């Protein structure tokens, strides 16, 4: 979501909307505007390092930085290992790329599943919502898999919403019969019905077979679980 | 012929749930609702 961060005298006073059509209206969620003063506590301020007794100390950038030197010249390969979070840049990410594959690496992982089976991140297509936010203004029949998107995405569930409400779109999901804010058809939470509906036997599978615009999103966080591939 | 009598004192005796029962008693002789296709707004 495009926001405006106000600032006054090198501090950050709130978060405001910046309007984006495309993306998040002029809305953003209360986590996007509420969250900010998160940023002024348990902060890293400066280097630390182990001292003999195992504790973390304050120590200069250029000691730090040597140690972690010391230690990625010894190891190379299949040792040297990193894993991203959820709040980094590509700018890193790249860079951390770069770095570890000066040392022949290609350990270099996320915290969150994806499966690498088939195409995996070979195609830009299999792991990206392709209709995209706009689009759902221009869909009939959404059928949800295994997430929540109130939660996981609150403007894409604004968005749902919306179209629900001005275009009559049919929504339905599998999954826990979660509060969406909206009416919805609600299929169960078993994946075997999935199955069911890719066979055909589901009432769901003629109702998608005749939609002009079928759209079917499923959620990175049911892709966690070990099943994920199928 | 007589004007000297207001004859209306039909609603002397009328009770509590009066307007009701003529209600439930009328539900009788309606014609189907028509249908918007919803069940509310909010479906």
């Amino acid at each position: 979501s495009n926001i405006v961060v106000s600032t006054r005298t090198g501090e950050v006073m709130r978060i405001l909307p910046r309007m984006h059509e495309d993306i998040n209206e002029e809305w953003i969620s209360d986590k996007t505007r509420f969250a900010y003063d998160g940023l002024k506590r348990q902060r890293l301020t400066q280097p630390m390092i182990r001292n003999e007794k195992g504790l973390l100390t304050y120590t200069t950038w250029e000691d730090a930085l040597s140690r972690v030197a010391g230690m990625l010249q010894s190891f190379q390969g299949n040792d040297v290992a990193a894993i991203a979070g959820g709040l980094v840049d590509a700018e890193a990410l790249v860079a951390l790329k770069d770095l570890l594959n000066r040392v022949d690496s290609d350990s270099l992982c996320t915290e969150e599943v994806f499966p690498t089976a088939g195409a995996g991140t070979d195609l830009r297509s299999n792991y990206l919502l392709n209709t995209t936010i706009a689009g759902v203004e221009e869909a009939d029949v959404i059928l949800l898999v295994g997430t929540n998107p109130r939660f996981e995405a609150p403007l894409f569930n604004a968005r749902i919403r919306k179209s629900w409400l001005h275009n009559d779109l049919k929504v339905a999901l599998i999954g826990s019969p979660v509060d969406l804010t909206y009416r919805y058809d609600h299929l169960g939470d078993s994946p075997k019905i999935l199955q069911d509906i890719a066979s055909g036997n589901h009432p769901f599978s003629q109702i998608l077979k005749e939609a002009k615009k079928p759209m079917v999103v499923l959620g990175s966080s049911a892709l966690q679980r070990s099943d994920g591939t199928a | 012929f007589d004007n000297s009598t207001y004859r209306n004192l039909q609603h002397h005796e009328y009770s509590t749930y009066t307007f009701l029962d003529l209600n439930v008693e009328l539900s009788k002789f309606r014609m189907p609702q028509p249908s918007s296709g919803r069940q509310s707004p909010r479906h």
